[PDB]
């Protein structure tokens, strides 16, 4: 069933962030993505059986992060990147590097 | 190839639950693949 | 640790909001339902939410609320020292 | 580290939890083995004290007659302090014990004093404490950092003195 | 009063349209949320715009917990009272 | 190579351990998880100093599952080599392509192209070894290897070294 | 607990999203397969052609084979990017206006700004921090200087002329015709020639060369960035190819694969590119080269945006327009407003309402079957293991009962097939997915949700028949009657969520609006 | 009240920091009425026969008459009431008295009269000192902002000005002793209840007031369409109002109809 924009606004009015987050991600589409810690992109190749993590472009095998995001957000980022635009996800504590 | 890691029976017996988006072993009831 | 405000210079309300109350009750109910020790004399109750309310009644929840000021600093208030309306 | 390329993670200047710059600390096989043995026996003593709180023999472990008795004491220490879940620690400790150039603390202190009296790099000092070289040129070739930095006579004197300092087993 | 104060806070009359609010300084995803998506994305890319991910829309796109009511604070454990028991 | 470094870790404590003895559980978790591990950023985690002086930070209950996360800082002795490093070690296995040398907790391999031709492989010897005019290298023989490269994975670091130049082999 | 796998990379949360632009170097480095052929699948019609559009190194969407690059199933492979090399640079359909505006503001020969620090107006423009207004003012000021000045009067003395190194040539006037950028040189009247502006179509490679010559101070002044947003990158040289996840193939049967529109457009792009390349090396006349370049530009432009003003629309073989990338995102049903702000959900129901005067104010009657379908993950503890054991023994065909049992390790046992309704022994920390039982909080609403009081919490009571039940006093906040209205029910799945529904959104707390 | 970037939209929500559901319509009695009625209602004089307290009302009515400190206190109170009348007439130039405010003081006083079975036929044991000092202290114990520099003090007094005006209007000495006939116990109960009910009306930090305001404004806009064309019932009054007028206000159109 459609949990539209009006419903989201009503839930924001009430002030219940946890219900919103659970409805949005855990109940519809949750996805786990490995991102590079230098270029902040989703180009990291991960072999989970051998836990081999590699970033080909930046020659990175250490700074690699796990992020929980929806699947439509991943699709949007890929479609943005297919037109020569770079949505570069960054982490809170990545300013040290 | 998709086999139950507890029954260890070949060939594996498997039933797909489409209305729940699951793949279920028909002997131990274990759920193999979801969505 | 520069952000933390000394206890004497705390300028926030000494009452606890409804949002803080709901968050605290939810956290305590989850922890109780995950087999955490209970700090009060349980009497015939089998619902984690009701035991959470019971612990709140005697002011025995060992949690601290951190309140974020807009600049980035924060203010720490123990659940024991927060006045809850009834 | 042929060209002393230690990187950011292993810089000569280290920033500790107190925020003050410190010289980078490098230990050879003997120093590291003694430090880990001391830490393990201290932890065992703390565990025994805690157990006594809830409810003599330790002098024989540090003083070992032979290499085999030392290895047996090491196995007992790992059983009573580590739990046997860490095989890499056992392998490292065995490698330290089998190829420890120096067993006594005083002799290790003598080696440290001899190597660091000249003020060489900690990497070179630890390498010299780990490696026993017959000739100065052998060490200079096997330690490219020592080239152009130490006179051959001084290196020969240090190597001969270290070889003399080795305790016979 | 709140609506009127919002409409006249930038020193002038800012209409409630794309020209008034979607040309503001707010976050890129927030502004692209309604009625001028692709052009705003193009402009943000060309100008190398930095988004801060603090508004509601940016925390709804990324599937996280927005600082909204119950999410405006952090819950932490007090060791002193726990030990005292 | 042995060095002293400052390390930190985030440890999650389950809600069922929420009692007056939480510090003991945190210490046990730290000792059981950290000691003996390997991190490509800092090499193998050999030992942790000043166990009684463990630094702790206030908990921050995660909003999704109730497990309390803690940040623990400490000082540790770790082992990590560098490019061009020369280390003594012990021969583990002998092969026609070269040999493998254990140094500390790591393995450095040398290919037959990386030693001078004077060292010839003898298979009839027990065990098979490398024999030359002056130096003979076999099991339990102290051998110096100049490490040339290292490959770092989650749980281990492999190395490749060369002994092609002089003053290398048996000591 | 997403992914059904374990990884040692730490969990973190997104804080910033720094936009920018690819350099061709980045497109080359990132890519793992240089696409080369206009075909997807081999001549055996059983496997994809290597180096084609469906190269296995990019990934697979099917549930049997795994990706060659990462050796993971379709439920874990994100997808990897290819790239295509272009014979000659092509304009990007989304920056034609900015390219022209920044072209008119820079000398066409010396590659420098028409003004400098000497003018006061330049000081005023460089005093502004807002990049958009700064660029607009600089454009509207410098669009009218058709000649570069070699010498400028000094600020201290207007009679003293200082040379700024200008070339002194004459800049054209630029107009746009379709996808072409045509310039006209107005020769000076003192030259003796007529005032006829010679017209010429500007070549993209020349404009690229001019842009590559701009400096860092002009980078900042114009409103671009050195690292992320150089202007030279606004002209395409290599085109990234999205993985098959972005363009999934729908397979009716084993040999029946209907491909997406995006892959057809990409195949046409590559076909035109190879045609232009084979005409380029064959010594063809200049007219054919120009026509082929125009065709390539048309295909690349209509691949991203298919609603360009003043041009025909690229149509499909059946006559329908090709759905470009922009039409995927711009609509009301597009990604932003149809899959990221609102989306379909699980653990929900929808049914007509009715009136019940015997129910309390904040209590809702839930039909039996709807209670048998939705669940709740209760955790086994010392206080509930007896009732939970009896519930598991009951099974899934009886209310109350259970439907699944989750272990500590994440494995989930379907109680229906596993005969072990009377066999499974429960431990501490396992989860029973039980039916919804009396006095469970739910969220309940009616559309459209105009105000706060149209989405409220309730306590369940399990009843027969197929309707929902409400007290006759809550029908005013909902603006609902009982002649056919249907409302929606959402079930929380945790303790924190249940506490939020019980302490914030309850009907008793919503009386004084 | 701020936004995602941190820009302040209001320095206090609503200019008094009150929740929108703790506010009821109450009448300020000082604004309206002629000067004679005001003087008779609120003025008390212990030296002039015209405006004395009847001794049958106050238990100590006999001894208090002729005192000096008491009349000074009453004079300060009357000066405060006069200044309040001037200010309130400055604010509402229309002279209207009913405005929304927190706490229903009338119901609190009625509850005090009903609970304690107060009999109006007997003298009351109150003291003028006690009444005046109690009202002033209760004003001293009303808090919305808890800063310490002078800026926050000024902001808080500005916030609580009008409520203090109403509170002074209802709890005047003559009104207490002659209209309510409260005792000491009932007076203490009323003061405590007033303070308690005020302290629970402040707005809770974390509330999303923007969406609340937007929903409040735009819900009646949906129903506004029906009755927009009532001005369509007057042909000579062809003036834009209703949906098109709101549209033009929102668009900030430069060419009105």
């Amino acid at each position: 069933l459609r949990f539209g924009e009006m419903e989201r606004d009503c839930m924001i009015a009430h002030g219940a962030a946890s219900f919103l987050k659970e409805r949005l991600m855990e109940a519809s589409d949750a996805f786990r993505v490995h991102i590079c810690g230098i270029c902040g992109l989703m180009t990291v190749i991960a072999k989970l059986n051998h836990n081999q993590f590699e970033c080909k472009g930046c020659d990175n095998k250490i700074d690699i992060y796990q992020i929980h995001i929806p699947y439509a957000a991943k699709l949007l980022f890929q479609e943005l990147m297919a037109m020569n635009i770079t949505p570069r996800l960054y982490t809170d504590r990545s300013r040290d590097f | 190839v998709l086999t139950c890691p507890e029954c260890k029976v070949y060939p594996p017996k498997i039933v797909e639950r489409f209305s729940e988006g699951d793949v279920v072993c028909a002997l131990c009831g274990l759920v193999l693949s979801d969505k | 640790k520069e952000k933390a405000i000394p206890k004497d210079q705390r300028a926030t309300t000494p009452y606890m909001t409804k949002y803080e109350r709901a968050r605290i009750l939810g956290t305590r109910a989850l922890q109780i339902s995950m087999n955490a020790p209970v700090f009060v004399d349980l009497e015939g109750e089998t619902d984690p939410l009701r035991i959470a309310m019971k612990e709140l009644a005697e002011k025995k929840i060992p949690l601290v609320i951190r309140r974020y000021l807009p600049d980035g600093s924060f203010e720490d208030w123990s659940v024991e020292e927060l006045i809850v309306d009834l | 580290a042929a060209t002393l390329q230690l990187g950011q993670e292993f810089q000569l200047k280290q920033i500790n939890h107190q925020g003050e710059e410190e010289e980078l600390i490098a230990l050879n096989l003997s120093e590291a083995r003694l430090v880990i043995k001391e830490a393990l026996v201290e932890r065992r003593r703390a565990f025994k004290r805690s157990q006594k709180k809830h409810k003599a023999d330790d002098d024989d472990f540090m003083h070992s007659e032979t290499r085999e008795k030392e290895l047996e004491s090491i196995d007992v220490l790992l059983e009573q302090t580590t739990g046997g879940n860490n095989k890499d620690l056992k392998n490292t400790m065995q490698y330290l014990t089998n190829f420890s150039r120096f067993r006594d603390q005083e002799t290790v202190g003598a080696v440290i004093q001899l190597l660091k009296s000249t003020g060489l790099h900690p990497f070179e000092v630890a390498q010299l404490g780990s490696l026993a070289c017959d000739t100065a040129d052998e060490a200079k070739t096997l330690i490219p950092s020592l080239n152009n930095k130490i006179s051959d006579d001084e290196l020969e004197r240090i190597l001969k003195e270290l070889s003399n300092l080795e305790t016979l087993y | 009063a709140l609506l009127v104060d919002v409409m006249t806070t930038q020193g002038g009359l800012t209409s409630v349209t794309r020209h008034g609010f979607n040309r503001s300084n707010t976050g890129a995803l927030m502004r692209c949320s309604f009625e001028e998506t692709v052009e705003i994305l193009f402009e943000a890319g060309a100008s190398a715009e930095l988004d801060d991910c603090r508004g509601v829309s940016e925390n709804v796109i990324l599937g996280q917990m927005a600082p909204i009511g119950t999410g405006a604070f952090d819950v932490m454990i007090d060791e002193e009272s726990l030990v005292k028991y | 190579m042995f060095f002293i470094k400052d390390l930190s870790l985030n440890i999650t404590l389950h809600p069922s351990f929420f009692g007056p003895r939480m510090k003991q559980y945190l210490k046990t978790k730290l000792l059981e998880e950290v000691e003996g591990s390997c991190t490509g950023k800092f090499g193998y985690i050999l030992c942790v100093l000043d166990y009684d002086n463990i630094d702790i930070q206030r908990g921050r209950i995660l909003p999704t599952d109730g497990s309390a996360e803690f940040n623990v800082k400490y000082r540790a002795v770790v082992f990590k080599p560098f490019k061009g490093e020369v280390v003594d070690g012990t021969v583990v296995s002998c092969s026609q392509h070269g040999f493998e040398v254990q140094v500390g907790p790591m393995k450095v391999f040398v290919t037959k192209h990386l030693m001078p031709q004077d060292l010839t492989f003898n298979a009839g010897s027990n065990p098979p070894s490398y024999q030359s005019s002056e130096d003979v290298i076999t099991i339990k023989s102290r051998i110096r290897v100049k490490i040339e490269g290292c490959i770092s994975q989650v749980s281990s670091i492999h190395a490749i070294g060369s002994i092609k130049e002089d003053y290398l082999g048996a000591i | 607990m997403v992914g059904q796998q374990y990884s040692s990379a730490p969990l973190r949360t997104v804080k910033e999203v720094q936009f920018g632009l690819f350099s061709p170097e980045e497109v080359r480095a990132i890519s793992v397969a240089k696409i080369r052929f206009p075909e997807t699948m081999d001549e055996t019609q059983t496997r994809a052609k290597i180096g084609g559009l469906n190269d296995p190194r990019l990934g697979s969407i099917d549930r049997n084979l795994k990706c060659q690059t990462c050796q993971e199933g379709m439920n874990e492979c994100p997808g990897h990017f290819g790239h295509i090399d272009l014979a000659k640079p092509v304009f990007h359909v989304g920056f034609i206006a900015k390219i022209k505006k920044v072209c008119e503001c820079v000398c066409m020969h010396c590659g420098k700004l028409l003004l400098d620090e000497h003018n006061e107006l330049m000081r005023q423009a460089l005093a502004i921090k807002d990049s958009k207004k700064r660029f607009a003012a600089i454009w509207t000021l410098c669009k009218t200087k058709m000649v570069c000045e070699t010498d400028v009067p000094s600020e201290d003395d207007p009679t003293q002329l200082v040379s700024r190194g200008g070339c002194g040539n004459t800049q054209p006037t630029i107009r746009k015709d379709g996808l072409k950028l045509v310039g006209s040189w107005k020769k000076d009247r003192a030259t003796g020639d007529a005032d006829e502006p010679e017209l010429r179509v500007l070549s993209t490679e020349e404009i690229l060369n001019i842009f590559k010559h701009i400096s860092v101070k002009d980078f900042t002044s114009l409103g671009f960035n050195e690292v992320f947003s150089r202007p030279e990158w606004m002209i395409l040289t290599c085109l990234p190819v999205p993985p098959p996840p972005v363009r999934p193939s729908i397979s009716f049967n084993e040999s029946q694969r209907g491909e997406d529109d995006l892959t057809f457009k990409l195949a046409d792009i590559l076909k035109a590119n190879i045609s232009l390349e084979t005409l380029e090396h064959n010594g063809a006349p200049h007219h054919a080269i120009e026509e082929a370049e125009s065709l390539l530009q048309f295909h690349v432009a209509t691949y991203m945006d298919n609603d360009i003003a003043g041009q025909p629309q690229a149509l499909q073989k059946s006559g329908r327009p090709v759905k470009s990338i922009r039409a995927r995102l711009k609509g009301k049903e597009g990604r932003i407003r149809g899959n990221l702000m609102g989306k379909r959900v699980d653990f929900s129901a929808r049914t007509v309402i009715s009136g019940d005067p015997n129910l309390e104010l904040d209590q809702v009657g839930v039909p039996k079957s709807i209670a048998k379908t939705l669940t709740y993950p209760e955790v086994v503890t010392p206080y509930n293991i007896d009732r939970l054991t009896q519930l598991v023994r009951n099974g899934p065909n009886e209310h109350p009962g259970a439907k699944y049992v989750i272990r500590d390790s994440g494995d989930r046992i379907d109680l229906r097939y596993s005969k072990r309704a009377g066999d499974i022994q429960l431990q501490y920390g396992w989860k029973v997915e039980r039916h919804i039982m009396d006095n469970d909080p739910v969220l309940f609403n009616r559309q459209p949700s105009l105000h706060k009081m149209s989405m409220m919490a309730h306590r369940v009571k399990v009843i027969p028949y197929s309707t929902f039940r409400l007290n006759l006093s809550v029908t005013s906040p909902y603006n609902a009657d009982f002649d056919g209205d249907e409302m929606n029910l959402h079930v929380p799945q945790s303790e924190e969520t249940r506490a939020e529904l019980s302490q914030l959104c309850a009907v008793p707390l919503q009386i004084v609006s | 009240t701020r936004n995602s970037l941190g820009n302040v939209i209001q320095f206090i929500y609503g200019e008094d920091g009150m929740d929108a559901a703790h506010i009821e319509k109450q009448s300020l009695d000082t604004i309206g009425g002629s000067d004679a009625a005001f003087e008779k209602r609120y003025r008390v004089d212990l030296l002039n026969t015209d405006h004395t307290l009847d001794p049958s009302l106050l238990e100590s009515g006999s001894e208090i008459l002729g005192d000096l400190k008491l009349q000074v206190l009453l004079d300060e109170e009357y000066k405060q009431l006069v200044k309040d009348r001037k200010f309130l007439r400055e604010v509402f130039v229309d002279g209207e008295a009913n405005w929304p405010l927190p706490v229903n003081i009338r119901r609190i006083i009625q509850n005090a009269q009903q609970t304690f079975h107060i009999d109006h036929t007997k003298p009351s044991d109150l003291t003028i000192k006690d009444i005046v000092l109690g009202v002033k202290d209760l004003q001293e114990n009303l808090l919305v902002l808890r800063g310490k520099n002078e800026i926050i003090q000024n902001a808080q007094r500005d916030a609580v000005t009008l409520f203090c005006c109403l509170l002074r209007s209802r709890l005047a000495t003559r009104r207490v002793l002659q209209e309510y006939r409260l005792t000491k116990q009932a007076f203490d109960w009323v003061l405590s209840n007033i303070e308690a009910q005020f302290l629970r009306s402040v707005v809770h930090p974390g509330e999303m007031v923007g969406v609340l305001a937007a929903q409040s404004i735009g819900e009646p806009a949906t129903q506004m369409t029906l009755n927009t064309f009532h001005f369509a019932g007057v042909a000579s009054k062809k003036v834009t109002s209703g949906v098109p007028r709101l549209k033009e206000i929102l668009n900030v159109a430069k060419n009105m109809k």
